[PDB]
């Protein structure tokens, strides 16, 4: 719950939301779309749907009271991501990436 | 199954 360790969590998500990583992170930067896209099962198996732009607000409204609230909803994030699609899609490759990335860095939390 | 291949 300390400042440090909330700047530490800004950090991730300010890399998290960078052109180094937007090759994948890309589709996790706003809500899905599920009428947009056609996915019109997407909120009757994702009960909790989170996103980028979502922790963003949070962050900036100061709603996470500590790192751990933060890091559930990154990995909230990912895990709608593996339950709605298929271990074998594209999305669900870019997924594990971006949590390869956000899991190194989110370890390296200040104690 | 999923979204579309992206």
């Amino acid at each position: 719950g300390s400042s440090e360790q909330l700047k530490h969590c800004n950090g991730i998500l300010k890399e998290l939301l960078s052109k180094k990583h937007a090759a994948y992170a890309w589709p996790f930067y706003k809500p899905v779309d599920a009428s947009a896209l056609g996915l019109h099962d997407y909120h009757d198996i994702i009960k909790h749907p989170m996103d980028l732009s979502t922790v963003k607000r949070k962050m900036e409204n100061r709603d996470y009271r500590d790192a751990q609230e933060f890091a559930a909803d990154v990995r909230l994030m990912f895990s709608n991501c593996y339950k709605y699609n298929p271990p074998d899609h594209d999305v669900v490759a870019m997924a594990r990436k971006l949590q390869d990335v956000f899991e190194f860095r989110y370890a390296k939390m200040p104690d | 199954g999923g979204k579309a291949g992206k």
